[PDB]
RNA sequence: ACUUUGCUCAAAUUUUGGAAGGUCUUGGUAGGAACGGGUGGAUCUUAUAAUUUUUGAUUUAU
RNA sequence: UUGGGGCCCUUUGUUUCUUCUGCCUGGAGAAGUUUGACACCAAAUUCAAAUUGGUGUUAGGGGAGCUGGGGCCUUUCAAAA
RNA sequence: AUACUUACCUUAAGAUAUCAGAGGAAAGUCCUACUGAUCAAACAUGCGCUUCCAAUAGUAGAAGGACGUUAAGCAUUUAUCAUUGAACUAGUUCAUUGAAGUCAUUGAUGCAAACUCCUUGGUCACACACACGGCGCGGAAGGCGUG
């Protein structure tokens, strides 16, 4: 019905937690009413910052159902 | 067979009132639990150490005083020198107790076992007290 | 419904969150929608295992929210008036 | 064609079609023919029963229900059976329902 | 639908996130609502508890023990008096609400890090928020970069001596009459 | 057709509402909401004992059961008795209705006939 | 303890102190004020009680005394998704007659407001 | 079953319903009736069993 | 009308229905009661009133009248046995 | 409050108890302050209906709390990972480099008691009355029934 308001967030590098365990960081591109969020330059954060972190793809889309909290690390 | 005074009148349910009264006498007795209460028929014990049955009416004459009966007379007195004229207190009040002028009715069932005429006499003199 | 309208009435005030993941986000509420998804400002975060951090801005999905703690003085707020008298609506 | 365009009666004809011609026709043909059905829930135990009624959400009213549930701890198994005369089953728990021969 | 704003009591037709967001931020709605919670908040202090009294029958002992104790006199002000004294007391409570002694900020005014901490606009925790807290400013400073190199000697006819500690108005006659030394 | 409209005619009957937790509720039934929210009156709600040489029961259902305030201290097994429990609809798994009532009278929906009688 | 009206729905009961059960095994006790279509409700002064993992072994079948760790959180708004069942703890600070009185006085005052507003708008 | 005649050993009673008066007890005591709407809020039916609440990923499992 | 006694005065802003007067050697007196009055909160100026926007109070007890309901008694009537 | 300027935007749909019978405009619909049954709400009103409503013939007691003290109470269990070098048994100590790292160890878990303090109630009337388990006036909360 109503579109979520991410309007200040887009183009800013954002960390968001996928399900319980995972945390993905990427530059937010677009979003929809289900809060499906597509972002680019995705990286999967882990305990060891440079080591266990591995990039996903040039463009990644996320189902809004697996989104828990969304924090922007940015202005 | 024992007689009390100035007990709380306010609980209106005999099985709840015997819960309260029994609760003040013996903490951690059989019945702090409240699944059930025993009911011996006229002619088993309520609590250990002498207690057998409890009797309360609602009548304006008997209002505040409720009577207790015991297994035997020496245990009935043994309850009295348990406190030895050191007044226990039920809910709000110290009670003043004494020996009952009339013998315990369920104690008569134990005595004569060791009683139809009494039940006839009670119906007759009750019929006359109605007059 | 009234429960969501009270959340809209809590904008600009410090609120607490419990996500169904077990975390706790306490901080100032910037935005809220009718889908109960809210975004908070200058918030202190408590992980499910107790580790506490601080983040400047957060957006959470309403489906993952469990309870929201709202400043107590909103209890007497006009939403809870049972018998209330509204004027006639404008004709458009 | 989406459902919000249709009128009040077109939804009734749509549900009549879906029950008569469709997947749930397996249950419907099972209700009329008095054929016992096997139902697996997501709770992981299975009822052998007979369907007196069913519905869109798949919740269904049953008669002579026989529930079969096994449990194991450290690979020690026991099979338990529980009989019921009549039952009402909410449809979200079920996964597979088969029609016995 | 229509969004009824019960603070302003005025309807707004066909609620939308834009129009509703504009109304809620509106100045008039702001004043109305803020005043509303000012009243609803002043009421709980204004409302008297009026707890119920349970009177028991005084016993024969304490009536005799309390009869030998003499009866104390009670003082009751006139209506014209009690109105004024209630006004004064309430205005004193409002005073104790707003006091918030800051003197520490007055002490460190010339400290080398005074600009990074007590200015509170340029801080870290609260710094970024104040910018978004600035009003829309529709129509009609102390930068952080300061160093110790400014004001090298804190006293060159610059500072005012520390303000004297306050005193209660009631007991103001309690003060020692004369000082120990001669001030200019 | 909404089969929940059947449950609304089961009012004032002894019933067991067997939930997703495994918790079972015996009680007298009152009005059932269209979302299948089921409100009961005098209820004894408990958990079954899987035997299997001490298989730990549901850990969440024991806590939720003690936290109703209706579990009495001296109960040996795991049960609670209380008045007026209101149950959300999505929590229900099975409903065991009494053997006495006849379905042929109650399973007739008046809207289903009303649609056919009118056409 | 407390006898709830034999037929009473969630709308009939307001301001009663309730006891709310969630999916996670914790309880929110407090006065209900509002609720909603999907049954997410608003509690006034509420305290969440929790049975720790260490006390839980005490509830398994054999007078039990459970230490229930609880924390106080005022004026919350629950979510209908989490709610499991609801029970009544106490009855409101006011009787039924008194609530009828305050309801009638509140309604009369509400009408007086509409008249004072209408006649303040009309003449000026 | 009803009526009349022979022999022997309209009046009164009860239940239900209506009218009046008396007594006891309790409640109300300033708004109420009718009519009317491009009126509010509650409830119900359908969109609506398809990611944001009610047609299932928290009985911790192999 | 006076006197004596009892209990209460936390009614804490000394009976809390307002306003004004007033009180412990006392329990009082005056005016007023919903298209109104009173209290209070907020402002910016003027410069102590009002202005505009808001929240709240207008209560309790008894009796007479009138009116609704219930139980009982007596009388009148209709039906049935 | 009025006038002007600018910005933001506009109607999910339907319905208001059910069933049955008689009537008005072969099928169906609508309607009848029409007739019956059932259901629901409000208002009254009753039940030898059920439960509860605290000491003053005394310095008490009941329910519920403390996000109170004793209290560092008593009894337990815990304090990061990776790389390089030295010594060492055949894992251990020290030093250096990197990563993250809720605070607490007077903690956390279990066990129990004592004390202190808060909120609440008709702290009503009659009665101090040898019974076989009532029929004082009210208030609170229910169940059942009639109108
Ligand atoms: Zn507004």
């Amino acid at each position: 019905v109503s579109t979520p308001e991410l309007k200040k967030y887009m183009d800013k590098k954002i960390l968001l937690n996928i399900n319980g365990s995972r945390k993905v960081a990427g530059i937010l591109r677009g979003y929809d009413i289900f809060l499906n969020v597509v972002l680019d330059d995705a990286m999967e954060i882990n305990g060891e910052d440079p080591a266990n972190n591995h990039q996903l793809g040039l463009q990644t889309v996320i189902r809004g159902n697996s989104i828990i909290s969304l924090e922007a690390l940015d202005a | 067979a024992l007689y009390f005074q100035n007990l709380p009148s306010r609980p209106a349910n005999k099985e709840n009132y015997t819960r309260l009264l029994l609760k003040h006498i013996n903490p951690n007795n059989k019945y702090a639990i409240n699944p059930s209460l025993p009911l011996p028929h006229n002619k088993l014990l309520d609590d250990q150490m002498g207690l057998l049955e409890v009797s309360i009416s609602r009548s304006s004459k008997m209002t505040n005083q409720a009577f207790l009966t015991f297994v035997t007379q020496e245990e009935a007195d043994r309850f009295l020198e348990k406190y030895t004229t050191t007044a226990l207190k039920v809910q709000g009040r110290k009670v003043r107790m004494g020996k009952a002028r009339t013998n315990s009715l369920l104690g008569l069932s134990i005595e004569m076992q060791k009683t139809y005429n009494l039940d006839i006499k009670k119906v007759l003199k009750a019929r006359k007290l109605k007059r | 419904g009234i429960p969501v309208k009270l959340l809209n009435e809590a904008q600009g005030h410090i609120v607490s969150l419990e996500l169904t993941t077990g975390a706790t986000y306490r901080g100032k509420l910037v935005e809220s929608e009718d889908s109960m998804n809210v975004q908070l400002r200058d918030v202190i975060a408590t992980e499910p295992q107790g580790a506490v951090t601080h983040m400047d801005q957060i957006f959470v999905r309403g489906s993952q929210i469990k309870f929201i703690v709202v400043p107590d003085l909103l209890k007497n707020a006009p939403l809870f008036k049972k018998n209330s008298s509204r004027p006639m609506p404008p004709i458009r | 064609r989406p459902k919000h365009e249709l009128s009040r009666a077109e939804l009734e004809e749509l549900e009549e079609f879906e029950f008569k011609h469709g997947p749930m026709s397996l249950i419907n043909d099972a209700m009329v023919t008095r054929t016992p059905v096997i139902i697996s829930l997501r709770n992981n135990h299975k009822i052998i029963a007979r369907v007196k009624a069913f519905d869109r959400h798949c919740n269904m009213v049953l008669e002579n229900v026989k529930e079969l549930w096994t449990e194991k701890k450290g690979k020690n198994v026991i099979n338990r059976e529980r009989f019921i005369s009549k039952l009402f089953l909410r449809g979200d728990s079920v996964i597979v329902v088969l029609k016995t021969p | 639908t229509r969004y009824y704003c019960e603070y302003c009591h005025s309807y707004l037709t066909h609620d939308t996130l834009s129009v509703r967001k504009s109304h809620l931020v509106g100045k008039n709605h702001l004043r109305i609502t803020a005043d509303y919670y000012r009243n609803k908040a002043r009421d709980i202090i204004n409302k008297h508890n009026h707890k119920r009294r349970h009177i028991g029958k005084r016993g024969r002992k304490e009536r005799e023990n309390s009869s030998q104790n003499e009866t104390l006199k009670v003082t009751c002000l006139s209506n014209k008096e009690k109105r004024h004294i209630m006004h004064v007391k309430k205005m004193n409570q409002k005073e104790l609400a707003q006091t918030s002694i800051d003197t520490l900020k007055l002490l460190y005014d010339g400290s080398p890090g005074y600009s990074k901490v007590f200015v509170d606009a340029n801080r870290f925790d609260i710094g970024d928020l104040v910018k978004a807290s600035k009003l829309p400013q529709r129509a009609n400073s102390r930068s952080r970069d300061e160093t110790c190199e400014s004001n090298p000697f804190p006293r060159l006819n610059n500072p005012k001596k520390l303000e004297p500690p306050k005193i209660l108005s009631q007991w103001s006659n309690t003060i020692p009459k004369t000082s120990i030394f001669y001030s200019v | 057709m909404k089969l929940v409209n059947f449950l609304k005619k089961l009012r004032n009957e002894q019933v067991t509402i067997e939930l997703k937790n495994g918790t079972t509720v015996w009680g007298t039934l009152q009005s059932v909401s269209p979302q299948m929210n089921a409100i009961l009156t005098d209820v004894k709600l408990t958990l079954p004992q899987p035997r299997l040489n001490k298989l730990n029961s549901n850990g969440i259902a024991m806590a939720s059961l003690y936290l109703t305030g209706g579990q009495q201290p001296t109960a040996s097994d795991n049960i609670a008795s209380l008045q007026y429990i209101n149950i959300r609809g999505n929590t229900i798994r099975q409903i065991i209705l009494p053997d006495s009532l006849n379905l042929d009278s109650l399973l007739v929906d008046q809207k289903q006939l009303n649609s056919l009688r009118r056409s | 303890k407390i006898q709830v009206a034999h037929s009473s729905r969630l709308a009939n009961l307001i301001d009663y102190k309730l006891r709310v059960l969630t999916q996670d095994g914790r309880v929110y006790i407090g006065q209900l004020m509002a609720f909603d279509k999907h049954m997410n409700l608003v509690l006034n002064e509420c305290i969440e009680e929790r049975v720790p993992k260490t006390q839980l072994d005490k509830l398994r079948p054999r007078t039990l005394n459970i230490k229930v760790e609880k924390r106080v959180l005022g004026l919350t708004i629950l979510r209908g998704e989490q709610i499991l069942s609801t029970v009544v703890e106490d009855k409101p600070l006011l009787s039924k007659k008194e609530r009828l009185v305050r309801d009638k006085k509140e309604k009369k005052q509400a009408q007086k407001q509409t008249k004072l507003r209408k006649e303040k708008e009309k003449k000026p």
